[PDB]
C-alpha cells in the first residue's frame, strides 16, 4: 500500500508548506512595507533549526513509532479472532474442493478425510454435525461393501468351478 | 502413445483426443484424471467418468470401450 | 500522537514566541504609532489561532483516514487467512454425492 508516500505528502506539503505560504501571504495582506518586511527577519533567527529536513523526517519517524504501538495493540485485538480454525489442520481433498479444480477424485482420501474430520448459530453446528455423521456412516458402509463384494467374488469362484 | 517410468505407476495417454492420466499404487487403480477441455464438456460429466474408471486394472480394457463409445453415439 | 502534532504546530506557530515587547522595539525605528501597531499585532494573534485550529482539523481527518485504510488492509489479510464454514458445507454436499 505504501502509506509512507501519503503520510509524507501530509507532513511535507499539506502541513508545513501550507502554514509557511499562508503565513507569508496573509501577513503580507495584513499591511506598510517596513513593518511586515522586518518583523519576519527575526522569525528566521528564532524559528531556525525547526524546518531542517532531517529532524522532520524524524518527526515522521516518531509519528511512525506512535503508529507502531497503536498498531501493535489493535493488531492483536483483531488477530486473536479466528472464525474457523486455519488451513494447517484440515484435509487436503478439502482444499481441493473449497479451492475447486481438483482434477482427481478417489475414495481413499475421502474415507479417511471424513474419519479425521472433527465435530464442532446452532444452524450450521447442527447441520454440519449430522452431515459429518451421515458421511462417516456412508464410508463405513462402503468398506463393508468391500467386505461383501470380496466374499461374493470368492464364493462365486467356488460355485463356478463346481458348475463348470 | 503413453509414457511409462521404471515401475509403470505414472502414465498418460490419449483415448480419443483427451489427456487421461492414472496413478496406481498396485493392481487396483487408485486415482483417475481427465486433462483436456473439449468445448462441449460439463463438470458433472467429468466426475461421473473418473469415478467409473476407478477400479481394477484388468477391467480397464472393457471399461474404456464402454465409456467412450457412448460419448460418440 | 495527535498531541505530538499539537506540540509541533504550536512550536512552529507565530503567536507565542513573538511577544509585544520585541515587536515594539523592532518596529519603533520606522513607525511610532503605538495603537495601529497594537492592532496589527492583534491581527497576528487571530490568524495563528485560526490556522492552528485548521491544522488540527487536517490532522484529525488524516488520522481517521489512516485508521480506515489500515484496518481495511488488516481485515483483508485476516479474511484471506480465515476459513468459512458455508463453503465447507457446500463441499460436503459434493462429497455426499460422490459417495452416493
Amino acid at each position: 500500500t505504501d502509506t509512507y508516500n501519503s503520510i509524507s505528502n501530509f507532513i511535507e506539503n499539506e502541513l508545513t508548506a501550507l502554514l509557511s505560504s499562508d503565513d507569508y501571504l496573509m501577513d503580507d495582506l495584513a499591511g506598510p512595507n517596513e513593518v511586515c518586511r522586518l518583523l519576519k527577519a527575526q522569525v528566521i533567527e528564532k524559528r531556525k533549526d525547526a524546518m531542517s529536513r532531517g529532524k522532520q523526517d524524524l518527526l515522521s519517524k516518531e509519528i511512525y513509532d506512535n503508529e507502531s504501538e497503536l498498531r501493535a495493540s489493535q493488531s492483536q485485538q483483531i488477530m486473536e479472532l479466528v472464525g474457523d480454525i486455519p488451513k494447517y489442520s484440515l484435509g487436503s481433498e478439502l482444499r481441493n474442493r473449497v479451492e475447486g479444480e481438483p482434477q482427481s477424485t478417489s475414495i481413499e482420501r475421502l474415507i479417511e478425510d471424513v474419519l479425521k474430520l472433527p465435530q464442532m448459530d446452532l444452524k450450521v453446528l447442527s447441520e454440519y454435525s449430522n452431515l459429518r455423521k451421515d458421511l462417516i456412516l456412508k464410508c463405513q458402509a462402503l468398506q463393508i461393501g468391500e467386505s461383501k463384494l470380496s466374499d461374493i467374488l470368492s464364493q462365486t469362484n467356488s460355485i463356478n468351478s463346481l458348475t463348470t | 502413445d503413453l509414457d511409462l517410468d521404471l515401475e509403470s505407476s505414472m502414465v498418460s495417454f490419449f483415448v480419443k483426443d483427451i489427456k487421461v492420466e492414472l496413478f496406481v499404487k498396485q493392481n487396483e487403480i487408485v486415482s483417475c484424471s481427465i486433462l483436456d477441455d473439449i468445448h462441449d464438456f460439463s463438470q458433472n460429466n467429468k466426475s461421473k467418468w473418473e469415478i467409473a474408471l476407478l477400479g481394477s486394472l484388468d477391467d480397464l480394457e472393457l471399461k474404456l470401450n464402454h465409456s467412450f463409445a457412448t460419448i460418440f453415439k | 500522537s495527535e498531541q505530538l502534532l499539537h506540540n509541533y504546530v504550536s512550536d512552529s506557530l507565530l503567536t507565542t514566541l513573538i511577544s509585544f515587547q520585541e515587536f515594539k522595539q523592532q518596529l519603533q525605528s520606522y513607525t511610532s504609532d503605538e495603537q495601529q501597531l497594537q492592532h496589527w499585532y492583534e491581527l497576528l494573534q487571530a490568524r495563528d489561532a485560526r490556522v492552528t485550529s485548521e491544522l488540527e482539523a487536517r490532522i484529525k481527518q488524516f488520522f481517521i483516514t489512516l485508521r480506515s485504510r489500515l484496518l481495511r488492509f488488516l481485515e483483508s489479510e485476516q479474511l484471506s487467512h480465515s476459513l468459512s464454514l458455508e463453503t465447507l458445507i457446500d463441499a460436503l454436499y459434493k462429497i455426499n454425492d460422490l459417495l452416493q
